[PDB]
DNA sequence: TATAATGGGAGCTGTCACGGATGCA
DNA sequence: TGCATCCGTGAGTGCAG
């Protein structure tokens, strides 16, 4: 179907949580070594 | 100056819905090796490569000059859309 | 258009021929100093100390003083910058600053007087004129005190045009923002309605009607739609009729005549048609001398055809317009 | 050849030595060459004995020392290294309680040092710290803008060393004061210093207005120490006032010489202004327990006065030059420097109060690091420190000499109103009132007098010669722009007998205002014309017929000017030209009498009398910040003898030593069939032949060689899949070869990197599987040359590790450095001007066979359009070709002063006698007058040009004394219908070259988060289609044409990678999909909590990302 | 950040990190700087220099930026004709300058036969910084703009330099030419007055040729017999154009 | 500067483009409350419609700031200026965009409504005759 | 106002 | 992993004009 | 209720950088 409208409006927690993937619980990044992203952390891949 | 445009803009009734025409029927063209054409072998539109003659490419060159010889309609809701793109790649194949 | 575009590589062609064979040139002696110069500049010291002295004579103030020494020297900024124009037409009519300014091909009254007469009153920081005069003329050359005094100016301009700058620019996307909807969307929106342009301004000079400049009343007329029937000096200028470049001259004429105050036109400030404007109520697409095509975004041109001048107003100035806007 | 001068004028004292704001600023600040006992407290120094001693245990501060440069200038230049000194400080620290007495001298890096023309290297890269002008410390009075008849006073120090505080008289009659934007009764303040109520009218006694409204004994009724906690309260909203940390505050903040300075100007500015002496740089004291005040009661004592009438009480003009000053280098160095001592005092201090109080040293004590990163950063990322512009030697020397209004501790662009750029009246002779750059910041970089330098106490002043009865001392005097104002100074060419004034009337200033008044009234005289102007501005000759706005346009682009191989000095000149090529410390002079025993393109050695033979060597094509090669080329041969000061060798841009920016050429003035249009010009193809207007330009390409996670990076000479056409100009090693031509996709340096996790896939591994050469596993990294670039390879380094010297930033085998050289001749699309403000863009070359010519078969060089001339009103540019035509014939050079040169008659003159050469030569040979040349008198005479019945010669003699000469068109032999203005002009090649701006880009490179083309010709950018661009498609109606430029020619990667196929393949261009940008919008408004949704027309929603977000 | 209180710094300088509506807004926000206008593919720069040769539908592109600005358009001819057996080929041929044969400007000739380019100018001050233009190829860097055009645009040649933007549709192409091409817009759209119109060089010229002499020699005589004028002017006591 | 009045009136026409409210007669609508002018009279028909009252209002003179801020369409009115103050109150209003206008399709990057994208003009179609009655002959029997 | 002089 | 230690530290300055929301005689 | 007064938001384009 075709755009024909653009509607902005409030996220609920429950949809902002319907959007998610993963709750980043960690605040690392990638792993000083592997230099691939650390689990559970703002580039985790399983997320 | 474009050929013949004062007379282009006589046609439609608002500049833009000749460019429409224009840039449509020139893509009719582009796709089908223009053998919908509806002009004549002298009428061609013709460039100058180093070796010799041959036909212009540009197909809007075609497109206008095409306009110009009367032999093509301009309105909307005159066809199918789809009973057009088929009779045409009938006529005359990709 | 397609002749015009000839015509115009036509005049392109030979206007650039002829200029080169022509002979025209600037060497420092077509700066003609007219003679007529010094006779102003004595005629001016003996009125100076004319008023020097009713001073001197503690006869009126400082204020009063500076008041006048300044209006005898930009009179006199007049006459010689004239001398320099009749001592041209009359004695060299063919000299290059003459016919370049003359022509429209470069120069203009003010620059050229500096070249030949006296450069004249500068401006102080503050935007107080100083009371002495650069006599130096561009050809003479300036002393170098007058050299400094000169230098104020110009740079105070130099901040002008910089800061200006941002402010028609800021203008110019203020203008956008809320005319870009506007497009021309459909044929006629069928108002009834309309607006009377003014053949005629009520003075205070008489206070009574006088007629209005050709160029502002072509600037009501051009192009329009009248929403009512017209008959001035036989002629019937139909409801629907786009008034051409020569409609306007008529009813101007009409108006000297005294058949016609003021003009029925269809007006965007009455046009109906939502989100955008109608045919009639716009008139011709200018830039094709007829009426305008359905689709034209005439909301963004009308912001870029008032915003592009700005630059290059100089005062108020480019101010007073946007404290209107 | 001989050179005239002009000019009545006998300048007194020299232009004084141009870039000693740079260098006498810093050496005043190190003081590396003054034995420590006998050094002063100021700069480097000051900074030691203010953050110093170290406070509970002490740690005290005996002398620093300075060694020399652990490399010279150059290996720094190369090495990409700082040209810096090594900072030793020898400190004692001893203990608060039993005597304890340790000293060492612990190193506290390295400060960088100023080269002698008074630049720096920095990470081996030539800058300069332009001087800052800012308000300068003091006290001023100013009138409220609101209320018409009150005042408020201002109390400023130097910069972030203390608060500003005004005193505005409120409208409830008893006196202000703000800090920090807190304001509050003045009256409290002055109880905590100690004051009595009776001692106010015991002093200020006079004005029963005020004098009496600001008493208010709610106050009085306490002690000193009363109201000091009573204020305490007052500037801190929950600190509890205890009357330890109550001093601890304002003492902090009103009389702690240790973050409040008034300047050292600052005292004595509001010392002369209050008629007060003041003890030291500071409003209050801590003297025998308690407060004693400086300032706060005479800086009361003017304010009220003022608000009566009193005599003597003015506002001040915060723009005068009285008032605004200069921080020079050192300075504003020496400041970064008090702030790295002040971090490192915060880190000994603590590592005095824990980790053992017995068992300790300066040595261990001291962490240099908090002062090396202040130095390091004041001069690699400040506003001030900026990269060099050694275009040519004048570009260097200018930007030694400029101010900048702006910076840190100065002026934001916001910031900056009118009056901070508005000439003053006390620019006279101080700041150029041309040189200043068009645009934002107009009136905020400008640019030293020619004349002017720079007190101890950072004020401008400018020289005059003093006058007294009426003949004129040699007793030349520099004054600030406030002494001036006290006298009636007459100007530099007021005509003199000898030295006496011999006018009656004499053309004289009092306070910058033009006075005309006898000579017994006139106590100074200018010293010069030169003394108003920048140094750029004093090479402008006839400056006195330029208008102001294309002087300024000349004075800048002279600095733009690029070294040309065959460079010329003008054929007029102003008497700079000589100092300039001096003081740019680029030529090459002799240091005592001698004589040369060798010379050569590389080395010039001197005998000299004292039986030294020194070797001064040359720097031979050296590349600049710029590219613009810096060339050093002989002027002696072997045996000359040479007395002291001669030259031996000419810098870039210098001729037997005057600054050559540009060439002389012969100049015909007139339309020319549209090339010449709006300001472009036409030139001879003959440029080209002798090798006019050309110019040597280098460009460096560095390339690294790393150590990888997935294996090193190799320089070799082993590319896979390249041709041995492709490395025919390549060392064993792959460096190309010293001495090649190298052109767009030119490899010059080989290198080799590892494949990643895309090692073969599927349909590649299989691919090779066909053509039997297996996977190889290193890749073609190598550094080729980019579009539109290429030359001669000149040089390589090498720098690996491993090898001696040489050790780089982590993880980097080797580092290759290529530099490679062009020779550019003139070409159509760069810029050409002369010092008058013409500029232009070289627009058509004809051949010599269509240059207009002179009847004696000589062609001009360039045809200038007269339409340039009327509207910008730079006739100078006139005269300079007309006194060119008599130069060019009687081959003289000329030197016209500024204001002081060249007259009219005295020009005539010359073109009489080089009218003879010209034409009389003629009647001689054999040839008398011509038949065209009738013609065209015919008409001379109906302009009126020449007068009717007159001979031929006697005609042509009247248009060449006017500058005119008969033309004829090459292209046919038939005349111009007018005698033309022909003339020899000083015209420069400007930096401005096409080949530097020519790009163009199909597709490329793309940004990370938009998706959208970088930007720059370094990139491969794209173009950016801004805003006003989008409304330009939108006001045509140019639906398509702008959905493509927002879509497929952007970020639409769907249809951009589908576009590049249906192009290469034959086809019509896809309808567009979504840009990815409007997606990056639409998540990063989620990131905000905001659900966006893109509805079809019946409102349920349309997944722009086509289910992969869903789940 | 930096809305409420203190903004938050990284450590070792005083710049605010940036926030979430730092990014949205403002000057450099995405709605400004990426939304309502990008940067573009197959657009060059260069400067411009004039030419009078040109008509007025026409401009002067350096081949060099031609050949990358349709180096799409390039690459397939290049092989619809031959000069290389398939276009990723071709595409190397033109990657290192030697390689460019003589024949690759034919090819290149043959391709922009027709469409046009546009012209953009420092400030898009008003739907004329842009114009349309048959490119006609040419040596050298430099772009060649028509006399004409410059007025609009407000080009002169101190150094100015202009955009170049290829159209790629068929029908984007149909837009430049008929709508944005220079010589159908000759009104301007605010006044309705002329805009391509003579200037300096041009009216100076024409000035000229048009101009009359009148001449001081005569001072007005009174004669009643042609014959006799004439005469009295063979005489040389009454100059020709006299009145 | 000669230059037309139409343009002038143009961007006038939109600084009266809003009124004030004075009497909600028989509306939801609030004394004070401003709307577009279209809006008000729109519904003031639904009234005349419905035979009650209708809502009193009052002309509105804004300057052209606020009144590209007012703008119905929020992604015109964000994009311009005061971003934040925009986009909060829109999406409390759970504003929904119609896309009218002209920045609307730009930040989307659609055919924006004029030239040859007006739909006045983008539906017309080209056939020569000598497909036009190919097609025709064939379609007139079943 | 100051996030710490408030725990402060 | 155990002497005892108990409330921070650096402000930053020379723009402006308008529109809205809040405090106050 | 009418009017200081503070807080927040703006302040031209592209290119070199
Ligand atoms: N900050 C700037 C500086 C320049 N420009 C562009 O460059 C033009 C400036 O050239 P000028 O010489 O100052 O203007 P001209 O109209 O060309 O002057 P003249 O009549 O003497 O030719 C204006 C403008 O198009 C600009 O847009 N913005
Ligand atoms: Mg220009
Ligand atoms: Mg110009
Ligand atoms: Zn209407």
């Amino acid at each position: 179907k075709e755009v024909r409208k653009v509607r902005i409006a409030l996220a609920s927690p429950e949809k902002i949580r319907s959007w998610s993937y993963g709750e980043v619980e960690k605040p690392e990044t990638i792993n000083y070594r592997t230099l691939k992203p650390e689990r559970d952390g703002l580039f985790d891949e399983r997320i | 100056a474009e050929p013949g445009i004062d007379k282009l803009f006589g046609m439609v009734d608002s500049k833009y819905r000749l460019t429409v025409v224009v840039a449509k029927r020139a893509q009719q063209l582009l796709r089908h090796g223009f053998k919908n054409t509806v002009l004549e072998p002298e009428e061609r539109p013709k460039m100058q490569t180093l070796e010799g003659l041959f036909d212009d490419p540009n197909a809007v060159t075609w497109a206008m000059k095409e306009l110009l010889t009367g032999r093509l309609v301009f309105g909307e809701n005159l066809v199918p859309e789809d009973r057009l793109q088929k009779e045409m790649e009938r006529l005359y194949p990709v | 258009m397609e002749k015009t575009a000839r015509l115009l590589d036509a005049l392109k062609y030979y206007g650039f021929t002829f200029s080169t064979t022509s002979g025209i040139t600037i060497g420092i002696d077509d700066a003609v100093i007219p003679e007529e110069k010094k006779q102003y500049l004595e005629e001016a010291d003996r009125k100076l100390l004319q008023i020097e002295q009713a001073y001197e004579m503690g006869f009126l103030t400082d204020r009063e003083r500076y008041d006048q020494i300044l209006q005898l020297w930009t009179e006199t900024t007049e006459k010689v910058t004239q001398a320099v124009f009749k001592n041209f037409e009359e004695n060299y009519p063919f000299n290059p600053l003459y016919v370049m300014a003359q022509s429209g091909a470069r120069g203009n009254p003010q620059q050229i007087r500096q070249l030949c007469g006296l450069r004249g009153l500068m401006q102080k920081p503050s935007g107080e004129t100083f009371e002495v005069p650069v006599r130096s003329s561009f050809r003479e050359g300036l002393t170098v005190l007058e050299y400094f005094i000169s230098s104020h100016g110009a740079r105070k301009g130099g901040a002008d045009t910089a800061l200006r700058t941002a402010d028609s620019g800021y203008l110019t996307r203020k203008l956008v923002d809320v005319t870009h909807e506007i497009v021309v969307r459909e044929a006629d929106c069928g108002t009834t309605n309309y607006i009377s342009v003014p053949l005629f301004q009520p003075d205070e000079v008489t206070r009574s009607l006088r007629l209005r400049k050709r160029a502002d009343i072509e600037a009501g007329l051009y192009g329009r739609v009248l929403a009512r029937e017209v008959e001035v000096l036989g002629v019937r200028l139909e409801e629907g009729r786009y008034l051409s470049m020569d409609d306007v001259h008529l009813l101007i004429k009409a108006a000297e005549a005294g058949e016609i105050q003021e003009v029925p036109v269809r007006s965007p400030l009455t046009c109906q048609t939502r989100y955008g404007v109608c045919q009639k109520c716009y008139g011709y697409d200018l830039s094709m001398a007829r009426p305008v095509s359905i689709g034209e975004a005439v909301g963004i041109v009308a912001a870029q055809s008032i915003g592009e001048p700005g630059t290059q107003l100089t005062m108020q100035g480019l101010p007073r317009v946007i404290e209107l806007f | 050849m001989e050179i005239k001068r002009f000019g009545r004028i006998r300048e007194v004292i020299p232009l004084p030595p141009l870039t000693e704001i740079q260098v006498e600023s810093y050496r005043r600040a190190l003081q590396a060459d003054v034995p420590p006992e006998k050094r002063e407290n100021v700069g480097i120094q000051a900074a030691f004995r203010e953050t110093f001693p170290i406070e509970e245990l002490v740690l005290d501060f005996l002398e620093y020392r300075l060694g020399e440069p652990p490399f010279p200038q150059d290996e720094c230049r190369e090495k990409d290294l700082t040209y810096q000194a090594p900072l030793y400080a020898r400190l004692q620290l001893i203990h608060k309680d039993t005597g304890l007495i340790k000293e060492d001298e612990v190193f506290l890096g390295h400060i960088p040092l100023m080269t002698e023309d008074g630049s720096f290297i920095i990470n081996g890269a030539d800058r300069v710290i332009v001087s800052q002008i800012h308000r300068s410390p003091g006290v001023y009075f100013t009138p409220d803008p609101a209320r018409p008849g009150r005042y408020i006073a201002s109390i400023i120090p130097l910069p972030k060393r203390g608060p500003w505080i005004d005193l505005e008289v409120e409208p409830n009659g008893v006196v202000s004061m703000k800090v920090n934007k807190r304001k509050f009764p003045l009256v409290l303040l002055l109880r905590v210093l100690g004051y009595d109520q009776e001692t106010l009218a015991r002093e200020l006694g006079a004005y029963g207005e005020l004098v009496q409204g600001l008493m208010d004994e709610s106050v009085f009724a306490m002690r000193p120490e009363e109201a000091l906690i009573r204020l305490f309260t007052l500037l801190r909203p929950g600190d509890p006032p205890k009357r330890d940390k109550a001093v601890a505050y304002v003492y902090g903040l009103i009389a702690d010489p240790r973050r409040y300075d008034l300047g050292e100007a600052g005292r004595y500015k509001a010392e002369e202004k209050l008629g007060i002496r003041l003890s030291g740089r500071t409003l209050a004291r801590f003297e025998d327990g308690e407060f004693k005040d400086e300032v706060f009661l005479p800086t009361l004592r003017y304010l009220f006065a003022l608000t009566a009438g009193v005599p003597g009480h003015e506002v001040d003009d915060i723009d005068h030059l009285g008032n605004r000053r200069i921080r020079t280098v050192g300075e504003l160095m020496t400041d970064q420097f008090r702030v790295g001592l002040a971090r490192l005092a915060r880190g000994v201090r603590e590592r005095m109060l824990m980790g053992s109080e017995d068992s300790l040293t300066p040595a261990k004590l001291v962490n240099s690091r908090p002062l090396e990163a202040a130095i390091r950063e004041f001069f690699s990322r400040s506003q001030l420190s900026q990269f060099k512009d050694e275009t040519n030697p004048l570009s260097s020397l200018r930007h030694k000499r400029r101010i900048s209004a702006l910076g840190p501790g100065g002026l934001t662009r916001e910031r900056a109103g009118f009056d901070v750029r508005d000439v003053h009246r006390t620019h006279y002779g101080r700041i150029c009132p041309v040189e200043t750059p068009e645009g934002a910041n107009i009136g905020l970089i400008t640019s030293l007098a020619a004349y002017a330098r720079v007190d101890e106490l950072g004020f401008i002043r400018t020289p005059y010669r003093r006058v007294v009865g009426g003949v004129v001392t040699d007793e030349v005097v520099y004054m600030t722009a406030t002494e001036e104002d006290r006298y009636t100074i007459a100007q530099a060419n007021t005509p003199l007998e000898g030295n006496r004034i011999a006018a009656e009337r004499v053309v004289a200033r009092r306070k910058g205002e033009p006075v005309i008044v006898s000579p017994e009234e006139v106590e100074f005289m200018d010293v010069s014309p030169k003394q108003v102007f920048s140094v750029n501005t004093n090479l402008i000759p006839f400056l006195e017929h330029d208008d102001a706005n294309r002087a300024l346009m000349g004075s800048n682009m002279q600095t733009q000017a690029v070294p040309l191989i065959r460079a010329q000095a003008p054929v007029v000149m102003t008497g700079l030209e000589e100092r300039v090529v001096r003081d740019s410390l680029a030529a090459l002079y002799a240091e005592e009498d001698g004589e040369v025993a060798k010379v050569d393109g590389n080395r010039i050695v001197v005998r000299y009398e004292d039986g030294r033979l020194v070797e001064y060597p040359l720097r031979r094509f050296y590349r600049s910040n710029q590219g613009t090669a810096l060339d050093q080329r002989p002027r002696v041969v072997v045996g000359q003898r040479v007395r002291k000061g001669d030259l031996l060798a000419d810098g870039p841009a210098s001729e037997n030593g005057f600054l050559a920016l540009g060439q002389n050429v012969l100049v015909a003035i007139m339309p020319f069939d549209g090339y010449n249009f709006e300001d472009a010009i036409v030139i001879s193809e003959e440029l080209l032949k002798r090798d006019f207007y050309t110019s040597i330009h280098i460009e460096r390409y560095e390339i690294e060689a790393r150590d990888t996670k997935l294996g090193p990076e190799r320089i070799t000479r082993d590319i896979p899949h390249l041709s041995e056409a492709a490395l025919r100009d390549l060392d064993e090693e792959g460096v190309v070869r010293i001495g090649a031509e190298v052109k767009p996709g030119d490899i010059l340096v080989g290198r080799t990197s590892f494949k990643g996790e895309s090692e073969p896939t599927p349909e590649e591994r299989l691919l090779r599987s066909i053509f039997g050469e297996k996977a190889r596993d290193v890749k073609d990294t190598s550094l080729r040359v980019p579009p539109g670039e290429g030359g001669i390879v000149v040089r390589t380094v090498r720098l690996r590790r491993g090898d001696p010297g040489v050790e780089l930033k982590p993880g980097v085998r080797e580092v290759v450095r290529v530099y490679v050289a062009q020779k550019r001749k003139l070409q159509v699309g760069d810029k050409l001007a002369n010092r008058h403000g013409n500029k232009g863009v070289v627009a058509k070359i004809l051949p010599v066979e269509d240059m207009p010519h002179l009847p004696d078969g000589t062609p001009v060089d360039v045809i200038l359009n007269p339409l340039g001339v009327p509207s910008r009103m730079n006739l100078g540019q006139i005269l300079e070709t007309h006194l060119g035509l008599a130069g060019y014939f009687l081959g003289q050079r000329y030197i016209s002063p500024i204001f002081d040169g060249a007259k009219e008659p005295e020009i005539k003159e010359l073109l009489a006698q080089a009218f003879e050469v010209y034409f009389g030569k003629r009647k001689g040979e054999g040839f008398g007058v011509d038949k065209r040349e009738v013609e065209v008198l015919r008409r001379a005479e109906k302009l009126g040009l020449v007068t009717p019945g007159k001979t031929p010669e006697e005609q042509l003699k009247e248009l060449f004394l006017q500058g005119k000469v008969v033309l004829y068109d090459g292209r046919t032999g038939e005349p111009i219908e007018g005698p033309i203005v022909v003339g020899q002009m000083f015209i420069m090649k400007l930096y401005h070259m096409v080949e530097d701006k020519m790009h163009a880009r199909s597709t490329g490179p793309y940004s990370l988060i938009t998706q959208q083309p970088l930007g720059g010709k370094a990139q491969f950018g794209g173009q950016r289609f801004g805003e006003m661009e989008v409304w330009a498609l939108e006001a045509y109606g140019a639906a398509h044409t702008l959905q493509e430029m927002l879509t497929l020619k952007s970020d639409d990667i769907e249809g951009r990678n589908a576009a590049y196929e249906a192009i290469i393949k034959g086809e019509d261009v896809p309808e567009p999909s979504v840009p990815e940008s409007f997606r990056v919008l639409v998540k990063e408004l989620q990131a905000l909590a905001l659900d966006v949704q893109t509805l079809d027309e019946k409102d349920n929603p349309v997944d722009i990302f086509e289910g992969l977000a869903s789940k | 950040n930096g809305r409420r209180g203190a903004p938050v710094t990284n450590p070792g300088s005083d710049r605010p990190l940036r926030s979430l509506t730092d990014i949205l807004s403002g000057k450099q926000g995405r709605f400004r700087q990426n939304l309502l206008g990008k940067r573009v593919d197959y657009s060059g720069r260069s400067v411009i220099v004039v030419g009078p040769q040109l008509k007025l539908h026409q401009c002067g592109l350096p081949k060099r930026m031609a050949l990358e600005l349709f180096k799409p358009f390039l690459l397939k001819k290049m092989e619809e004709k031959g000069i290389a057996p398939n276009v990723k080929a071709a595409r190397r041929m033109l990657e290192r300058q030697r390689d460019i044969k003589d024949e690759v400007w034919d090819a290149l000739e043959e391709v922009i036969h027709g469409k046009v380019v546009l012209l953009n100018r420092a400030p898009t001050l008003h739907r004329l910084g842009i114009q349309a233009f048959q490119p006609v190829l040419v040596e050298g860097q430099s772009i060649q703009l028509h006399p004409l055009v410059c007025e609009a645009f407000n080009a002169d040649f101190d150094g100015d330099q202009m955009a170049v933007h290829v159209p790629l549709s068929s029908f984007a192409q149909a837009e430049a030419r008929i709508q944005m091409l220079s010589a159908h817009n000759l009104l301007s759209p605010a006044s309705g007055e002329p805009l391509a119109k003579p200037s300096r060089d041009i009216i100076l010229g024409l000035y000229y040729i048009t101009q009359v002499r009148k001449e001081k020699k005569g001072a007005g005589l009174e004669f009643a017999t042609p014959e006799e004028a004439l005469a009295a002017h063979e005489r040389g006591e009454v100059a020709l154009n006299a009145p | 500067v000669k230059l037309h009045d139409k343009h002038i009136e143009i961007v006038v026409r939109q600084m009266m483009k809003y009124v004030e409210v004075t009497d909600p007669g028989d509306s939801r609508l609030l004394e004070g409350q401003v709307l577009e002018k279209w809006d008000v009279e729109a519904l003031n028909e639904r009234l005349i419609a419905e035979g009650k009252t209708p809502v009193a209002w009052k002309p509105l003179l804004m300057g052209v700031t606020k009144s590209a801020l007012s703008t119905k369409s929020w992604l015109s009115a964000a994009s311009f200026q005061n971003t934040t103050h925009v986009l909060t109150e829109a999406a409390i209003a759970g504003k929904k965009d119609e896309l009218i206008g002209l920045k609307e399709n730009v930040i989307l990057g659609r055919l924006i409504p004029a030239g040859t994208g007006s739909d006045f003009v983008r539906f017309t179609q080209v056939v020569d005759q000598k497909t036009l009655k190919a097609i025709e002959e064939a379609r007139k029997e079943a | 106002s100051d996030p710490v002089r408030q725990y402060l």
